[PDB]
């Protein structure tokens, strides 16, 4: 029903209608995670090559 | 060979239609959770409709309307009622009735009461039945839920001999093309005792439950009176037909709360499919004239029907869909 | 005039950014050596196509885009490809050995030795803009660098470029064309650690495309090629606004305020209408209010859902071609009453509009028809949260069993981030469930 | 990403042999290691397995092993011998003798070294390394003992690295001697641990198949490889030519492999077909897809119907309407849903290739991670059980410097592995 903010231009044109009214982690933090998950990989990368030394 | 899976072991209903589907030897069961299923019997509660119409290379079926609890909730019927032009403030079929909240339309019921107070004419409501307002509100404010007041029926028809109360039970069937469904059997589920209008303490020749009930089996075969039966009542005792009297306002009320909320639930263009049972609850007066009672989204059967109408719903619903290697239901058209 | 960055993260987002990008030259009437012949202001410029399209001094117009793939093949075919003289080497970055349809994979191990290169080469474009938006972000769910990958890059961008803004274009997982069965699993984990990074983000469900491409260009069965050109359409209706003069969406922090109230809840439904095969012999135009009606009907959204069954928040209607708003209003009003559409009370029913008269653009050869109007209707409704719901329970499925876990701890993850993505996905269909009933 | 094949032993060397072959003459290289095809899609992906020189010659990344002359002398002799490079034969004079032992701690141990310098000036020349595929028997010395051995050494210098195996069960319907059950069992607690996907080859179901279906009264280990060939040849289809997924070893393990011990695959073929007997009516896509699941067509001798498939992966080649290979293939798993497990969803996947295999206008080749597999590993200790409850033999193995206590572990994993897969067959 109500248009509102009729905005108008050569490529073309904009507006509202209503119907009806209404009723982060660090730099720090993000290198810690990684290199902890590298570290990981490092301890079950020397366990298999402890198992296989074996 | 089409596969289905069972969700709702309580169904006495579908436990038939597993049953004759099976029986057909081109159907086959899975486990409840297995996805790859053309046909799901869900369950009554969460039922995951989300998840339905996303596997590849299956055209799949469930045996429930999204959304058709809006009409099979007390509390909603009412506003659904009320909100919809269709069925409009002013619907002559539906008793006069109010969503009330426990401690919502309080002050709108009062001012109800009091023109049938100020006007000396029938004043008793249901929630419990009671001519008196505050006996009433102090009742739902004990109980915890939501619970919708109405208008009670004063005036009943009464079968003969007996004196009784009684309320039709109609079962309608919509498939998946929206094709509504009337099952041409019904069932009066009536008291034995006979109707009582000053005592409204005794609740048990005003409630018409087949449970309640069970002078049960006094007249008829536990307190379920059929269409023929009925029928030939009304033609010797008030000179008319079950059809004419009756039978037209039905399907009238069937077909117009259906179509009030097609838009809503419809699965015409979907990427999954509906069919639904209901239970259509209606109640008469003494000047025949057809009352809504209420709509039951899990509708239970009466032993006699059991097996023709679960048969019906594998004809129409589902393999209408799923096709196999004069009819039972009257076509409402619209 | 303010500019955005586009990053094309993994298979999906390089050749979705390549089908992009080809339909924005056509609309500019940009060449594929980056030369734009009405472009009067040789070697530089504050026009709204720049926002997008930086210029140097030989008149050539290069995209503000970095592509990233931890595999060569995909990024190799833009080096050799028909617009390889539009980008330049800096802008196109490829590692040697790609993640293996592994989060984990693509997140911690590979990750790792090459986010700081792709910042770096982020950084250059950044440092040619005079006033930074933010970023659009191209990439899947389920590839492990499209998940993996991205979500490390979001956490730093948010980061290095705390102010700016930043959406997605994502592309939600389909068996019809899934590449790996523990998709559900890349989708959970990269949701749940960009969730907090994302401003805005656009779902496309490659079922969705697949079956309107099977059901309206008639294609039995659609390649990356036909999905690609028609998500770029969408994409382009979407960006519009950036790159044409106008009034609404006219910079990425106003996308973030049109549709998304509720921060968590910024997954903004798109419909696309309409949709119509090229070597159809005879098509009937079709109306604004025809077309305006299409935007509610399931068959034409980007991700299969019932809004019927939820609640809206937000919805804007982008149309391009002949569309006046008297025709756009005639055609509300109608749909209104024909349609359910509840909006959550503490919002207006009501519809933002944008008009853009230059109808939508189609690659010569391509599969879509030229339309004298097409629209692409963006709504914030709880509705699109059956597709978490469907990906969850795939989640659910083979987590309870812990199959294929083995894969990701083997490669620094901890079975802890699974249990933890998969509990901040249950408290975000939580959030959607208030909201809509 | 290029692979670095490896076959060790007589069976290993004459399958693999045999393999190059195949895929040469599909790839259109010759004998001399020449070109000359007339598509360019023969070529796209010819890096994985060859090596190019100067000139565009294609040589095979292959390293032929074994601990006697006798059998390399053959494929050095035989059709495309003179492709290989000479300086990847690498061989010994003893023998094994159809010993485990000698092959993993004694005679094997003393050439093993010369092997893995062979292996690393491949790899030093591979722009990108992806991994290692091995072609062996479990019931020899050779291929059974010192291909183990090469596998372990491997996974200690390239850990990062994927490790394929198609491995050559014995079965007494096919056997040289009598201790294939112990060479087999020691060698399945290898694989277990150290690849990431080994291809089960069952002797017993190649001798069937030869019989049962294709009618050959007298099969030969030409016949059984004419079928291990064919089979090879479809499992590396996508690792060999341009397709969907784009070829590499590491996604067929992520997606195959749901558990990392659970790792032997059933391999599948159709049409299944004879040497020289030529085949003149095509297959309809219904035909292909049915033989490919049937308990018939499967290269392990196990039924499918008695355990349950956790993945699975189906190549069909040739020119034909992957929309009804999309149907066909959607139809198996919705008609026989319970056969495939509940709690992997979309555990099949399909992929189809323009080029079809010499001789047929199209196949389908089916790669299955089923717990029935478990079957195979039940009858190798059975067998295994039978001989060493009385410690029959074992003198050949003592002998060497092995103990009772290494069979007793070897039977024991086995047995656990046997039970893990009866652990998700009842999921
Ligand atoms: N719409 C569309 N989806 C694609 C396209 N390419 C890949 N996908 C989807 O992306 C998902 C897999 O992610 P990819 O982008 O292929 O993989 P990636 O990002 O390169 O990550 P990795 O290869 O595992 O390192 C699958 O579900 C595909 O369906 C594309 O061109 N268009
Ligand atoms: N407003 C009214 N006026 C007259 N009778 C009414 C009435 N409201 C309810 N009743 C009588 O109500 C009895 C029981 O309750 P109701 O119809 O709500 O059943 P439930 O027990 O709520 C539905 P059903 O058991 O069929 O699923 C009706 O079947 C009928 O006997
Ligand atoms: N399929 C096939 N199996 C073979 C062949 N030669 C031997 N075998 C099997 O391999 C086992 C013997 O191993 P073999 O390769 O001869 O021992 P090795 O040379 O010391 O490795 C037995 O179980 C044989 O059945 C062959 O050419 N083809
Ligand atoms: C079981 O799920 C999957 C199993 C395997 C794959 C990928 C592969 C695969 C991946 C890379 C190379 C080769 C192969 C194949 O040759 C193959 C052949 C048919 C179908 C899939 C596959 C992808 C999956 O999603
Ligand atoms: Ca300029
Ligand atoms: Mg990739
Ligand atoms: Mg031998």
């Amino acid at each position: 029903m109500e248009v509102i903010e009729l905005n108008k231009c050569t490529s073309g044109q904009s507006f509202e209608v209503i119907l009806k009214p209404p009723s982060d982690p660090s730099l720090e933090e993000i290198q810690k995670k990684l290199e902890a998950a590298e570290e990981r990989r490092k301890y079950q990368e020397a366990e298999l090559l402890k198992h296989l030394a074996e | 060979m089409y596969t289905f899976v069972v969700r709702d072991e309580n169904s006495s209903v579908y436990a038939e239609v597993s049953r004759l589907l099976l029986a057909t030897g081109q159907w086959k069961r899975l486990r409840k959770d297995n996805p790859r299923f053309n046909l799901m019997l869900g369950e009554r509660n969460r039922l995951p409709f989300g998840r339905l119409g996303h596997e590849p290379g299956l055209v799949q079926l469930v045996n429930y309307y999204r959304g058709a609890d809006k009409l099979c909730r007390k509390a909603s019927l009412v506003k659904l009622i009320k909100t919809s032009p269709e069925l409009s403030e002013s619907c002559t079929w539906f008793p006069e009735s109010y969503v009330i909240y426990p401690t919502d339309e309080r002050e709108v019921f009062l001012a109800a009461y009091n023109r049938r107070r100020e006007g000396r004419e029938g004043n008793v409501w249901i929630a419990l039945i009671s001519s008196e307002a505050s006996e009433l509100l102090d009742f739902i404010d004990e109980q915890g839920q939501v619970h919708v007041i109405q208008k009670y029926l004063e005036k009943p028809l009464l079968l003969e001999p007996g004196h009784r109360k009684f309320d039709i039970r109609s079962w309608v069937l919509v498939d998946h093309l929206y094709n509504i469904y009337l099952y041409r059997e019904g069932v009066l589920r009536t008291s034995s005792e006979p109707y009582n209008s000053a005592n409204f303490q005794d609740k048990t020749c005003h409630l018409t439950n087949h449970c309640i009930q069970k002078n049960y089996g006094r007249y008829e075969e536990g307190n379920e009176m059929f269409f023929e039966e009925f029928n030939q009542y009304l033609m010797d005792a008030l000179n008319t037909t079950l059809e004419n009297s009756i039978l037209l306002q039905i399907k009238h009320i069937i077909r117009s709360c259906l179509m009030c909320i097609e838009p809503a639930i419809s699965t015409k263009h979907l990427h999954y499919q509906s069919f639904q049972l209901f239970g259509f609850d209606f109640m008469v007066d003494e000047e025949l004239k057809v009352w809504l009672i209420e709509v039951n989204g899990a509708p239970a059967c009466a032993q006699k029907l059991y097996a023709e109408l679960c048969q019906g719903i594998v004809d129409v619903a589902i393999s209408s869909v799923f096709p196999l290697a004069t009819s039972i239901f009257i076509k409402l058209h619209h | 005039m303010r500019e955005c960055i586009s990053i094309h993260v993994g298979q999906a987002g390089v050749q979705i950014g390549n089908a992009c990008w080809e339909l924005y030259c056509l609309e500019h009437g940009i060449q594929p050596d980056g030369q734009m012949p009405s472009d009067k202001t040789i070697g530089g410029g504050d026009d709204s196509f720049n926002t997008f399209f930086s210029e140097t001094g030989a008149g050539k117009h290069v995209p503000r885009a970095v592509f990233v793939d931890l595999e060569p093949t995909v990024i190799d075919e833009v080096r050799t490809g028909t617009y390889r003289q539009l980008f330049h080497p800096e802008q196109l970055i490829t590692g040697k050995e790609d993640a293996a349809n592994n989060y984990a994979r693509g997140h911690y191990t590979i990750g790792k030795e090459i986010i700081d290169l792709v910042l770096d080469r982020i950084r250059k474009l950044a440092d040619q803009c005079t006033g930074l938006q933010g970023f659009l972000v191209f990439h899947s769910f389920g590839g492990g660098t499209g998940s993996g990958f991205t979500s490390l890059l979001m956490e730093r961008l948010s980061v290095d470029y705390g102010k700016k803004s930043k959406l997605e274009f994502s592309i939600y997982p389909a068996p019809q064309v899934s590449t790996a069965v523990v998709e559900p699993y890349n989708s959970i984990l990269t949701t749940h650690t960009t969730l907090e990074h994302s401003d805005c983000a656009f779902m496309v469900d490659n079922e969705a495309i697949y079956d309107i491409c099977r059901r309206n260009l008639d294609i039995e069965r659609p390649t990356y090629t036909n999905l690609n050109r028609l998500i770029s359409q969408i994409v382009s209706s979407i960006t519009a606004s950036l790159r044409f003069d106008g009034a609404l969406n006219v910079d990425l922090t106003e996308f973030q305020t049109n549709l998304v109230p509720y921060p968590r809840i910024h997954f903004p439904l798109a419909t696309y209408a309409p949709v119509i095969s090229a070597e159809k012999a005879y098509h009937e135009q079709l109306s604004v209010a025809e077309i305006t009606n299409a935007c509610f009907e399931p068959a034409n959204q980007m991700v299969k859902c019932d809004p019927r069954h939820g609640k809206y928040m937000a919805c804007c209607l982008l149309y391009r071609g002949d569309v006046v708003p008297k025709d756009v209003n005639a055609a509300i009003a109608t749909i209104k009453t024909k349609r359910s559409i509840q909006f959550v009370d503490w919002c207006p029913t009501g519809f933002k509009v944008g008009i853009n008269y230059q109808p939508p653009t189609v690659v010569p050869g391509g599969d879509l028809a030229k339309v004298q109007r097409a629209v692409c209707m963006l709504s914030n409704t709880t509705a699109i949260a059956e597709a978490w719901a469907r990906l969850d329970h795939k989640f659910d499925l083979m987590y309870a069993k812990r199959a294929f876990v083995h894969w990701y701890v083997g490669e620094g993850m901890e079975e802890g981030e699974f249990s933890e993505a998969r509990e901040d996905m249950a408290a975000l269909e939580k959030d959607y469930e208030e909201v809509g009933v | 990403r290029e692979i670095v094949h490896i076959q060790a032993g007589q069976c290993g060397n004459q399958i693999g042999a045999k393999f190059w072959e195949v895929i040469s003459d599909e790839h259109g290289i010759d004998p001399t290691g020449s070109y000359h095809g007339d598509s360019d899609l023969q070529l796209e992906r010819i890096n994985v397995y060859y090596n190019e020189a100067t000139g565009n010659k294609y040589v095979p990344r292959a390293i032929l092993v074994d601990l006697e002359p006798g059998t390399m002398d053959s494929v050095r002799s035989g059709p495309f011998g003179q492709i290989f490079r000479p300086d990847n034969f690498v061989f010994g004079q003893s023998g094994a003798g159809n010993n485990w032992a000698k092959g993993h701690y004694t005679e094997g141990a003393e050439l093993v070294d010369s092997v893995l310098d062979v292996v690393r000036k491949e790899s030093e020349s591979c722009d990108c390394l992806q991994g290692f595929q091995l072609t062996h028997s479990l019931g020899g010395g050779t291929g059974s003992g010192m291909g183990t051995l090469l596998i372990s050494k491997i996974r200690e210098e390239y850990p990062d690295r994927i490790m394929n195996t198609f491995s050559v069960m014995p079965s007494p319907k096919v056997s040289d001697t009598v201790v294939e059950p112990y060479n087999a069992t020691l060698s399945v607690h290898q694989l277990v641990e150290n690849t990431d996907e080994t291809y089960c080859i069952d002797n017993e179901a190649l001798y069937d198949i030869c019989f049962r279906t294709l009618k050959l009264t007298t099969p030969t280990y030409g016949d059984l490889n004419h079928l291990v060939s064919a089979t090879m040849s479809g499992v590396t289809t996508c690792l060999r030519f341009p397709g969907q997924l784009n070829a590499d070893l590491r996604k067929l393990a992520v997606n195959m492999v749901p558990f990392p011990r659970l790792h032997f695959f059933m391999p599948g073929f159709a049409p299944l077909t004879s040497r020289g007997s030529q085949q003149y009516r095509a297959l309809t896509v219904p035909e292909l897809t049915q033989q490919m699941f049937d308990s018939k067509n499967m290269m392990a001798a196990c039924d499918p119907r008695h355990g349950r498939y956790l993945t699975v992966a189906a190549i069909f080649r040739g020119r034909m309407s992957m929309k009804e290979v999309d149907e066909q293939m959607l139809n198996v798993q919705n008609k026989n849903s319970s056969y495939f497990v509940e709690w992997i969803p979309n555990n099949v996947k399909t992929a189809v290739c323009d080029i079809p295999p010499r001789g047929l206008k199209m196949s389908a080749t089916f790669i299955g991670n089923s717990t029935a597999i478990q079957e195979l590993f039940k009858r190798i200790s059975e067998q295994f059980t039978a001989m060493f409850r009385r410690k029959a033999f074992l003198h050949w193995y003592t002998g060497e410097g092995m103990d009772e206590m290494e069979f007793t572990e070897a039977e024991s994993n086995m047995n656990d592995l046997v039970s893990e897969y009866q652990q998700y067959q009842d999921a």
